[PDB]
Order: structure tokens, then C-alpha cells, then sequence
């Protein structure tokens, strides 16, 4: 999987590839209807790496809360994820610090963030990428980020394309979203 | 064991 | 085992081989009366790979619920399976995420689905196959899917035949079912 | 051990060898009084492979129930065995799915069945055999099953004799039983 | 593989299955032209189990000798095989006693023999079988050997059929040969 | 890699994918000029699976012989390969029977053949495939082989396409060759 | 290390980073005078990854030959490297196919090539990169390759910069060379 | 990480690098907004080494207490940390004496202190450093500590710079803080 | 051990600690008469880390050559060391590339060099250090190198002192030498 | 660590070194303010070896009791330590008999004692030493104990000095205490 | 074993204990006639630790040379030992640098020396000790070396006594020798 | 440790050595005041082998009972010890049958007994010994038991002396006790 | 161990 | 590894 | 596994 | 390790 | 792991 | 680990 | 094993 996130010129974008792997087996978007790796949670988008099951777990989990959570600051995202982890263990059969076994990027109008598997929450200032395709994506976005003809969404998508070009765990098409940075 |  | 599932021209079909293995021992349908690997659950068909015991476990489990479950959307299948897993552990002596140790395909008139052992639920758009015979079946169905003289059930069965031709864990006859896609 | 079961021309038969092993040590029926590996449970006969202790455990267990169980359909045998397993663990010190560590064949007038160690219950249509002598028995019964001069019991016993001829875990005499198939 | 050999009523017969395995992959006689596992060496027939490469190695090796070897007594077969082993190591890249990694049956008019992988040479008095299917075959031939309507070749073939019926490393058709016992 | 070989209606064809892997890295034919996995050796074609280095080794090795070898019968191919193996060890730094670490298909007008890594040489009667994509290719060719509108080369190429569709070690374009069967 | 190589618009370029690592220790170009990872061999440039010792070994080895070698075709480079390997073992204390433990890119006017540690020689058609920084570089060059304002050398260098931006085994400055493609 | 702490001429200073590592991946302060490794807790500063998640855990934990803790003597720091450890286990999913898996330096006006991962609390008299860059920092501060033109903060920062110069787990910019020693 | 080497303002200096370790045992210069870790070889000084035996081996080896070797360029030092290695193996009982198990710094008027255990030869432009005390020494010299009152020898020695201050494998006194850089 | 204890001519003395280790890292008394390894508990002195954390744990633990404990007979010290051990496990996160992981010497006017990590309590009659430096200390005190010019405290200190002279886990200065033996 | 060596006031002495161990078994000088661990070689005394067999090997080896060797400088002792090692391997069945598996002290009028198992040769300036009792001996000699009433031999012997007092691999009586330092 | 027990001519005696070991370290009775390994419990004497801590545990434990236990028959000693074991686990931190990790001899006027670590209680008829010195002691007592000039106590002590003579875990002086056999 |  |  |  |  |  |  |  490759997932990317970019913040540039008053816009925020998030993108992902659409290939599912089962061993060396490829399950492309052409065979799997529910191939999207980005879910909506409130006005945030959450792009997910890891076991494909986590897409459905997070959807179910966030759905079950009284209201959706605020995912717009590092401390907030941290609490949400610390609680989540307990729930992964108590309800969803997950097995130094324990791992939640997924890395996610989170985009909303207030900022771009990431949560890694040991609940390290980071806020990013320009772009980043998670997933095994991530270094190909980082290189591509490093080359394109200051291109004045490429908006945040073009850059995000370019990251994913680069990873799908060279790495066997990423595949086109690219799914992506874009929003205005809030003031 | 299906992965993203 | 090979199990297959196909959706084509308004019809949905599901198929399975009939061979049971015990080591290198073969228990063909000619020696085993209860050789069917597909069960009915409500108006769904469920084709099972894994230990032969799971056929009976699912039959007993689903029979024991107040009414049979809706297995017609990804989110629904997920809940059913997440509950099921708990029951496999509490009542049926099952041992990153825990594994349910079975992969199944699910056909009903509202769609074709799969659930893999770590509860990854997928909806399929044309065809798919699970089981050790699965890649032989995928190739065969890839070659035959657009043949205009082969309906969904022919394609499903052809998948199983291909696997039985070349792999020592699949065997003829093929058991299959077909239904109309709903509107 | 070899145990066999046959269904032919309106009769059902079950057979077993009588040799007990302790390592390479042989405890033949000539030295062990209670050498029978088939027990009666209701109007069913149950032939046991595995630790010799299971003969006694099943006898004690089934004796302790309110009435003996119905063992005349695949689903029924499955429930009986799933419960039994829990008892092996709670009362009798047994240690993907957990194993009950025994394979048994079950004969009664309504049919011939088998339960393998992971509770796979099968109904057989002609003959089968469990135990380490089992392939020798299968071959012999394959050759003899359609012989018109050999009734179900002859075929069952022949299976055991073949195993005792060639394999060091099976030994003569053969113990066997025969009954009429019900209408 | 299953290979069998029988000596009965002044005739000698030898048989083999025709299935080649590559993992769980099946390469049946229908796909492989050179599927025969018995080769001719002088007036002897040699049925081979083990790596498929040994068919060709023996053919090449025996071809390369001044004349073909006498394979008609236990001591003779032993010398032939002890020499052969050295040649497997010096010319053909083979790796308590060292193993030649193949078991063979040898039929000629002077008798029926076997050589196992550690150069144990045996002469058989009625019938025998080598290969992973061997116990199924031994049981079937035990049941059929004294049938007065089944000649040596029928019995040999029946052995192979039994193995192909129940074991995943043997497959039909059966290749067989028959000859008169000499005086 | 997937390589395939087919013989049908007086023509013989051989095919291969063009993707090179370095870990999970993909080196497609679009980045690598010398991406062909089939080489010419006399009037034979040799399609190679295994380390990419073997393409060049064989080319160098066969080039160095007095004339190119006859590869048109099973025994002949065997000799060629037994000698070759020694050379892989003495000149090219290769490390039950030793392995040559490559599986190849060989096509010429006199027939279609394969050599697996332990020098098992087979002649094929309809089609076959080697490489990690091989079972997908076998299934696809099984489904298409009797299609009257698909010649040998179409079937060969279809095999490779199927594998590239579903497996992460195969990639398009397909390289293929065709010849007329000789009389 | 990151090394890159590019061929674009009639020019060929090659580049490398300049950081040496000893564990987590960094030896930057600011402390090490002989920090160049590209050497000249005839009119070729050879960029080296692996142990730093190989820079000096190749320089010594190629220096010792009667004349420098032709490194302008895949077959040629292969021979040169097959011989080299023997020399690494016999004179320079190096320890399926054996590994030469270095990956190198080779640029000259006749083409751009790579040799990986198991002597896989590739000719590249647009760009490539070796070394642990290689995927970052590949992404960057994928994004910049078709930029009409960036010549082959800019692209090569951009690759290395991307790797030094994100990976702890690469470091600026970048060393690079450029030449005209010959006609 | 490198963190340093210094006490000199009536001032106390504390410093840290800003580089985050994910494997060999570098996440510099230029990409990560929340790159600070020092947090404020009452009038103390706490510089943290270990998993990046601990920055957020401590911030959350200390925030949750009735008031912030006194961290101005060895015994006090010890109690705070012994309680903290229990909380890392009960609320934050941490796994001779157990380890808290983090080493920290603590600066306040009443002194300079450290707590290592097995809750060894030390008070320092001149300077110290924790983290994998620590020995480079110790050497640099040893050389500079008595320089009369370098105040406590210059020395602290020099320590971090030295580590970033030579070690791949530390990176500029340096974040630092300074306070007056109390009377 | 710590050894250091510095080049500054037309002078070159080299230094070493004097402590020998045997386990946790310390053998200081006060108990060992021959505690010097630097030897003279021609007009070079060679400071040695590793087993204490290597001091004597190099002294004996270099003494045994026709004349002492030129150690004043990277390529030259390399040849000397590549030959040396062979001798360590053939005469002195030493056991990717093989290791010579010693790291040395080499000072002469034409430059400052290092040779690491896998014969990586480096030329240094300002200063460097080898041995377990090396990072403490690097930090100290980083802080002091541009101090205008500290000549090359002061800086070299300061490195060793820093290591002896904080690390249990280095000990005072410091032995050092200085020479003029040649023109 | 070295700790010593001596009883001679109506006086009792106890001593310790002052060096703290972190790996091969040395934290001398010159850098660590709270370097004392002896604590006061009632009118007893307790010298501690083991993890540095135990100094603080014992101080906290003994402080927390109603009154300080009597440590003046073997049976008493034993009860105190058996209770302590339980508290190390329940409050302080410690992990044939279980080990308390510390060795201590105890001096008071009624006698000199030791407690080893498995709660072996000993009373000493002349002198003893614990810690890794202990054998060096025992030898030195064996040589000096009967010197008529060396009082108990001189001997105790001499033990520590000897260890610091030759072992890398002990370091000067020596901290010591002396008291009158009671009547 | 403990062996010691001392140089003081114009005299040189060497000493050893006399206990032989076989496991936990003690073979004291009272049961073993040839219990001496010091041998004479020219005008040197050689005290040996290690296997008891080395006493005899060295005696036999040195006896076999043309004349006894000079053992009076570090370089000379080194050559003698490097040759010796080769002989241990070629004639006496011994098995980074190879180990000679013995540590020895060497006393003669020109100095006091030691050779450790990896041929590290040291010249000592006051005293030293080898063997498992060595630290006890070092401590004792540290305490006694400057005592004006104890000559070199008293100090040497005191070292051995200390070790025998406290350690189970050393035992009295002490064997010792003394000589005048030469001018 | 060696402990012995003897019953002869109307007297019973028990003996033990007095050496404590800590590794290879010896703690003789000359340094340890509380060196006695025999304790009194009622009118029984209990000699203990194993960890030194058990002396104090048993003393504390037996002291804590309402009255001391009867240790004068095999069944009685067994109950006492079975209860004891539970207490070693619940109160004293001890970790086929579980082991109590100590072997003891018990003497009283009604007989001589032993309890081994798995609670095997034996009554002895002449003499016995436990502890690592035990076989030396058994041999000595075997030789001396029928000597008419040696009473039970002489023989018991002689056993301990023999062990101290030859084994490194036993040491003089011997502690012993004697009593009259009751009538 | 019986499998599908 | 192709077997019979 | 993100480390300071 | 470059594979076909 | 800081020791005494 | 102090033994008798 | 003696080391520098």
C-alpha cells in the first residue's frame, strides 16, 4: 500500500493506491468492488495501511461512538487512538509499547497528520507517505512539491503513482480527495 | 492474510 | 479445496470441488456421502475452505441464531463474522489479528462476497476463488469470463475443474448453484 | 490399530484388530483380557483409535449421561462430539481447532459414520477405515467390496487382516459385529 | 508413485502408475508424453520410485555399460547397485550407509526382486510394492492374490489401482508388463 | 516469472513475461532494455525461470560449444543438462540430487519439453508452464486449449497474461515465439 | 549509498552520494578526502555500492589488466564480471549463485548498465538507481524524467538528493558526471 | 536521539536534537511540525529518548494529575517515576527490574537530573547526555565545559551538534532551553 | 582503546591511550612496561586497535620485509594491507570480505589515513578516531578542532582524554607524536 | 561495584567505591552528585551492589515503615529481607528461590553482616566484600588485616582501592564509615 | 591455578600454587608427586596456567630444540611463542587469532614477562598474576608491594596464598623461586 | 556440602562440613560466623544441603508452628515435608513432581532418615550421605563402618573428612552431633 | 487433520 | 523437485 | 517503530 | 537478488 | 541498565 | 547463588 | 583475550 498526504497553497489532499495483496496474489480494483483504502470519519479522511481488515474495523468502531471524534490536533488524535487500541483488543481480536498494527494518514481542513503503529502521532508540514510504497512516493513528492503547476492533489497522486510504478504492493488506479485549508 |  | 464465485449477465453462481483430504489420503465423493462444501444460510450460499469441521460448525452456529443473518453487504458480513469468531472460540474450540482459519465465499442475490481468515470481507465485481486450488481457478475464469457462450455457472465450474486437473487437493465432481441477481 | 466399517447389501458391519502397543512392545489379545477396541453405545458400535485410555473414557462418559445419545446423523454425531470434547478437557485431563486425539468409526442400523480427531464427522457410502493400518485396509476392501460372495462383515474383517499382515501396529484376532440396515 | 510386482502360476508381472508430482501439482499422463516409470534393462524391467530424474539416469547409465548387467540374483543385483551408487555420485550429482534415494522393483524371468534406497536387495516370493502408495497396493494384492481368476498381471495392476484410488501421489493409467517364469 | 509452452494444430509456441523483480521492486520492460527471458539456441527456444543471471550464463555457455546442441529428445536434453550442470559449478559459481536452480521450457520443431531444477526432463503433449505464475497459466490454458479460434501462440500468451493479471512476480508485455511442427 | 544513472536527449549521466557509514557512524565528505564512489575505468564510469573496500579493489584490479576492459554491452560486462568474481576470491579475500556483494552502475557513451551482486547485468533504457537509497531516487527520477528543463545530469543528481533527504545511509554533496551518447 | 543537560555559572540548560527516525528513514524537523523532544512539566523541562510516543504519553499523563509534580530532588523524581511506570502499564500499553523504556533528562532551577529506563535517578553536577548520540555529546561537552566564553546553553547545544555531526540517529536543528539556577 | 589522528595548520599528530584490558581487568601503564599502542614503520606512525597481539605482529611483519613500505597514499596502503592480510593468515594464525580484525590510524608527513578491519582505506581531511572510545574522541575533537590555541597534537590528545574520561576501555596516560606536514 | 566490611580491635567499618556504570560508560563521582552506595537505616549502614535503582528503593522502603528495622542478628535480617522481597515485587516492579538481585553488606555496632541475592544472610567474623570487585578486595584485606598499624576503616578502604586499581567496574573515591563495636 | 611474578629491590621472584583440579575433584600436592606448575627453560622460569598437559608439552618441546631459547625481551618471547603455537598444532594435537590456550608468566634475570593465550606478550614493571586466582593475588600484592619488610619472593608467595584462601581452584603449598636482577 | 548420618551400636550420629561456596569463591568457617549446616528441630537434628538460605527458612518455618513436628517415622516426615513445600512456595519464594530443592538428613533417637528434593523420604539402616561430597563420604563410611574402634560419630565425621579431602565444595572443620538410640 |  |  |  |  |  |  |  501507498498512502500520501500533502498540504500546499491553502489546499490539503490525501491519496492512496487501490491494490489488495494476498501473498504474491494481486486483487486489483478491477476485481474488488470495495477497494478504497480511505474512509471518511467526520470531516476527516483516514487513509489506512496494514491488514485490509482495519478499513472495516475503523468504520465499525467510529460508527459506534456517540459522535465522530475530533481528529484535528496531535493531542486529540492521540487520545482517540489510545482508546481505539483498547477496543481493538477487547472487541476486534487484535493480539516496548504494544502495536496497533496499522499506520494511517489523517487529513482534514485543520491540518495533515499521521499515526503510526505504536501510536506515534505526527503533524506534517508539507507532505508525507506511509505504507511499503512510501519511499518511492516520498522521492516523487520531494521532486514535485515546489512545482508551481501542481496543486496539492496532483502531488499526492503523483506519490502513489511512483510507488505503483516500482513496487509490487501498490497498484493503480489512485483514489484521492482534496479540501480547502481552514483559516 | 490480506493486506493494504 | 477450490471454491469459486462468479457474477455475470444478471446471474450469480458459486461452485466447489468435492474432495476431502486426510494427509495424502483422498476421500472422494464416491466414498463420502456428505461431501458438499457449500451450505445454505438464509438465501445465501456459503462455500468453505479450511478444516472440514467448519462446514458443520457454521451449520450448527447459524441454525442456533434467532433468525439467519443478513449477508448482503460488506459491513453486515463483517459484523456477522466478528461475532462468529468469538463463538468459534467460546463454543467450538478454535485456538496481528486472530485468525478464524477459514476462507469462504458467499453468494446471494444482492452480490458476491468473500471473507478471508482474518475477517477481511471483500465484495467482488466479476469472479474470484479461494482455497489452495485458487490460482488455477482464477486463470481459467480469466480466460473464460468474457466468452459469450458461458454463463456465470459454467465459468464458476470451469474454475473448479481447472484446479482439479492440476492440483492434488481438489477433486471432481463439482457441486454448484446459480441464482438471479436482484434489482 | 486398524478399524473398519462397511455397508453392503442391506447389512452394516464394523471391525477392529486387538493388538495393544506400548512403544515397540506388543500386548496381544492372548495377554490382555480387555483387548476389545469396539464399545456399544445405545444401538451403535464405536470403534476407537488412539490412546487405549479412550476406550474407557468413552464408556464412562456415555454411561454417565441421562440416556445414551443418538448417533445416527452427521449433525447429531457432531453435537455429541462437541460436548464430549469439553468433557474430555474438564473431567478426563485431555490437554487450528483443538484435537480430541482419537478417530472413531460408528456403526448403527441407520448408517455408517466416522469422527476424526478435529471433529470432522463423515457419513460413508460404502466402506472406510481409520487407524495407522488404514491404508492397507482400504486397499483390501477396495479389491473385495464388489465380490458377490463376501458380505459386509467379511469385507470389514478382511480390511483388518490386511493391515495386520503388513503393519506392526495391528494384530489378530479381529473383533467384528454385523447388523441389518434399517428401512 | 506406486510400483508393484507379482509372481503367480508361472508368470511374472510388474506395474506402475503414471502420475508425476511437482509439489501438490499434478502432471498426469495426459500432459506428459514420457510418463512411463518402468524401463527395460536387458530382459529385466525396472520400476522406479523417487525423483523423476532417476528414470533417465538409469537409462543413460545402463546404456553406457559394455553389455547390460545380469539382474537375476540377489548377489548380482547387489554388485550392480553398489557400483551404480558410485556412479550416481561421480557422474550424476547425487549428494548409517549412504542412500541412493530410489527404490526399485526388478522383474525378469528368473525372479522378482527389489532394491531399496540403502541397497537392501530382496527377492520376493509372491508380491510386493514400493512407493508411497505401497501399503494400499499391498492390501489390495493381499486380498486378490489367491483369486483363481486373476493372473499375475491383473493382481499387479490392481495394486496400483488401489493406490491411485486413495492416495494423492498415484494416478491412472497403469502401465504394466508380463512374462513367463523360466524353468 | 511465468513461462509457457504449447503444441496445437501443427504449431508450437513458447512465451514468457518480461518483468524482473528485485525484492518487491519491479523492473518492468519499460526500464530494462534486455528484458527477454527466452533465448535462441540452435533452432530451439529456451525460456528461463530463476535468477536473471541464468539468461546470460546459458547464452555464454552454449555460445562456447563447438556447435549448438541437439535439444530435440528427452535423452539428448538430459545429457546436455547433466554436462551443463558441471559447468555451472566449475565456471559460473553455482553452489537428494544437486539442483541447477532453474526451470526451463524448450521449444523446437521436433517437440516441446521442460527441464526442471533437478534435471527432470519431460516431453509435453499439449501445454505446460513453469515459474511462480505457473498455476494461473495452467488454468487459463486448460480453459482455452480446445477453443478452435485460438492457435498455439494465442494459448501460450494467454497463459502468461493470466499470471500477470493475478500474481506479483509476472508482468506484461508478453514475449512469444511460434514455429511449425516438423514432419 | 545511492547511485543513479540516466540517459536522456543524447546525454548520459551518472551520480552518487558521498557519505560513508560505519554502523550508525557518519563519515561525511567533509572528513573523508577520498569520498568519491565513482571510479573511471577506460571511458566508462563505475558507481559502486557495498563495502567501501570495493572502490579500491576494482581500481587495483582493473589497473592490473593488460588494457582496460570493454564495458559497452551486456555480454561483455558479463564476462568481465564473471572473471572479476574469481579474482575477488583468489586475490582480494571475498568469501544459489555466489554473490560478488556489490551492485554497480556503469555509464559510457555506448549505453547505461548495471551489475547486481549475483552478476545480473542489465541495460537500462531511461534511468535506474542502486543502493539502499534507491527507491527514493527512483521516485524522484520518475517525477522529473520528462521535465523538459532537466537534462540527464540534473535528473541523476536529483535522484541522489531525494535519497539523502529521507534516508540515513545517503549524504550530500552529490558527485556526478555527464557525457554525450555516441552515434 | 541526543539529549543534553548542563549546569554552569549559575545557569542551567537542556537541549535535544529534532530528528525522528523510522527505520533508516529520516523525518527531519523540516517535514514534521511537532518535532520537539523536550516537554514542559511544571517549571521543569523533560527531554525524552526512546519511542516517539513517549513525548505524548508523558504530556497526557502529567496533564491528568491534580497538579504537576515536584521534580526537584532525587527522591521525589523517584516516586513520580515509580507511579508513572504503573500507569504506563495500566493505561498506555507498555509491556531484573521492569523497564520504562525511556531515558530522560530533567532540568529545573533547583538542579539537573536524569532518569534512566530502570528508574535509576541521578543528580548531575556538571553535565550529562542520554540517547544513542550520547557519547559524542559527552566528549564535546568535556572539551568545552571549562571554556570561559561558552555558557551552559552553548555547551548543551554543542553536545547535540557533535552527535548530529557523526551519528545517524541525531539531526539538526537543536532545540534548547535555559534558566537561572535558583538561590 | 582510543586512537586519534589530526591534521591542522601544517602539522600532523597521532595519539593513543595506554590501557590494556583483560575482561573487566585493567592493566594500566603503571603495571605494563610495553603499554605503547603506536609503532613506527618507516617514517609513518601506526596506532592500533584490536587484540594487543597485533602491536607485535605488525612490528615483526614489517621488520621482516626487505625495506619498510610506503604508506603515503590510499592505493599504496591498500596493497600493503592486502598482502599483510595474507600473511596474518599464513604466518600469524588469524582465522562479505574477510576481516583483518584491527583498525589502525596511520600518520606520516604526506597525510593522515585509516585502515579499517575490512581493508577500507581512508584518507582524512581534518581528524578522526578509531577504537571503542572513538565517538567520545570525535565529539571532543569536533568541539576543539577550530580553537586557535590548540595545535594538532593538543586536539589529538584531547580526543583520547575524553574517551578515558567516560569509557571503561580507555585509560591515561596518553601517548602522542607530532610531525610537520610535507610540501 | 566493590563494597567491603571489616571488624577489628573493637571497631567496625564499611566502605564502597563511587563509580556508576552504564554499559562501558563511566559515570564517576565527579559527574554524579548522588554517587554514594551506602545508606543509613537506623543505626545500621547498608552498602549496596546491583542496579543503582536499589539505593533509592531501599531508602523509600525503609522510610515507609512504622520504625526502622532491627538489623542486628542473622534471623532478624532474614525476616526483614523476606518481607522486603515481597515488596520489591508488589510495589517496585522486580520480576531455585527467587532472586532479590542485590547483594548488600550491613554494619552496625552489634556486628557485621551480609545478604546475598537469594536471601542468604551471613554474619562475618573478620572481613568480607561483595560486588564484582570483591575478589581483589578480599586479597588486599587478607594481606592487610593483621597489620597492627591499620585500623578497621583503613582495611575496609584498602579493599575498595585494590578493586578500583584493577577492575573496570570500581572507581575512586572511596566512601567509608566507622563505629565502635558495642559491649 | 594462581601464578604470580614480582620484581622488587633488585630481585625477581615467581610463584605458583600446587593444586590440580579434575572437575570439582581436588588433586592436592599430597597425592600428586609432580604437582609443580613452574618449569625451568634455560635460565628462565615458566609458570603455567591452563590444562595440566601444557607443563609436559612445553618441557618436551623446549627440550627438543637445538639450544634453549632466549626469553628476555618482548620481541623474542613473541617469536618463540609464534613458532611454539605451530608446533602445538602440528605435533601436540591442539585444535580472531587462534588461541594457544595457556597463560604463562616468565621470570629471568633480565626481566619479568607474561604471555597470554592469544600470544600477547607483556613486560611487567612491578608485579602481575595469571590464572583464575589472579584477582585475589593482585589485590594482596597491591597491598603488600611497598611493605619494606617483604622482599620480591614474599610478595609473590603472598599473592598465591590469598588466592588459595578464597578460591577453589588454588591450593597450598606454594612453590616459588627467586633470582637477582642482572645489571 | 557433605552431610552424613550413621547408626551404630546403640548410637546415632549426624555430621556436616562447614564450607560455604559462592561460585568458585570459598567462604570458610574462619570467615563466616554462622557456618553450621545442622539445625535443631525438637529433639531432631536436620542437616541441610542446597542453597544456604534453606538453613534460615527451615529455622523460621519450624519456629512458626504451634509445636515442633514429629520427625520420627517415614510417614510423618512425609506429611511434614509436603506441607512445608506449600509454604516454601506461598511464603518463602521458591519457584514430574515439583522439587523442594534441598536434600536433608534427619537424626533423632527413634531413627535416621533422609528427605530428598522430590520428597522421597527414606529410613536408613546403617549410614548414608547427601550433598555433592556424598559419594566420597559413602566410600569412606563403607570402609570404616565395621571397624570396631570407631563409634557412630567417628564414622559420620570420617565421611565428611573424606569429601573435604577430595572435593571442592566441602571444607573442614566438621560439625557433628551424637545421641543414644531410644529403646 | 481433515481438510476441504 | 519432481517425483514419481 | 518511530524513535527519538 | 534479481529474479525472473 | 545502570549498575553499582 | 550461595550453596551448602 | 587481551585488547587495546
Amino acid at each position: 500500500t501507498t498512502v500520501t498526504i500533502v498540504r500546499k497553497d491553502g489546499r490539503i489532499a490525501i491519496a492512496a493506491d487501490t491494490l489488495t495483496k494476498w501473498g504474491g496474489g494481486k486483487e486489483s480494483a478491477d476485481y474488488v468492488a470495495n477497494h478504497e483504502k480511505i474512509i471518511r470519519v467526520g470531516d476527516s479522511y483516514v487513509a489506512i495501511t496494514g491488514s485490509a481488515t482495519f478499513k472495516l474495523i475503523l468504520a465499525d468502531y467510529f460508527a459506534s461512538l456517540d459522535e465522530p471524534p475530533q481528529l484535528d490536533s496531535v493531542a486529540r488524535i492521540f487520545c482517540v487512538w489510545n482508546t481505539l487500541h483498547g477496543a481493538l483488543k477487547e472487541h476486534y481480536y487484535l493480539q516496548d509499547l504494544e502495536s496497533s498494527r496499522m499506520d494511517v494518514l489523517i487529513a482534514n481542513p485543520r491540518g495533515i497528520f499521521g499515526v503510526a503503529a505504536h501510536r506515534t502521532v505526527q503533524e506534517f508540514s508539507k507532505f508525507y507517505a506511509y505504507g511499503s510504497g512510501s519511499p518511492y512516493a516520498l522521492g516523487a513528492m520531494y521532486a514535485a512539491y515546489r512545482a508551481p503547476s501542481l496543486d496539492a492533489e496532483a502531488v499526492a497522486r503523483l506519490g502513489v503513482m511512483a510507488a505503483a510504478e516500482f513496487h509490487d504492493e501498490s497498484g493503480l488506479p489512485v483514489q484521492s480527495f482534496v479540501m480547502e485549508l481552514s483559516p | 492474510i490480506i493486506t493494504x
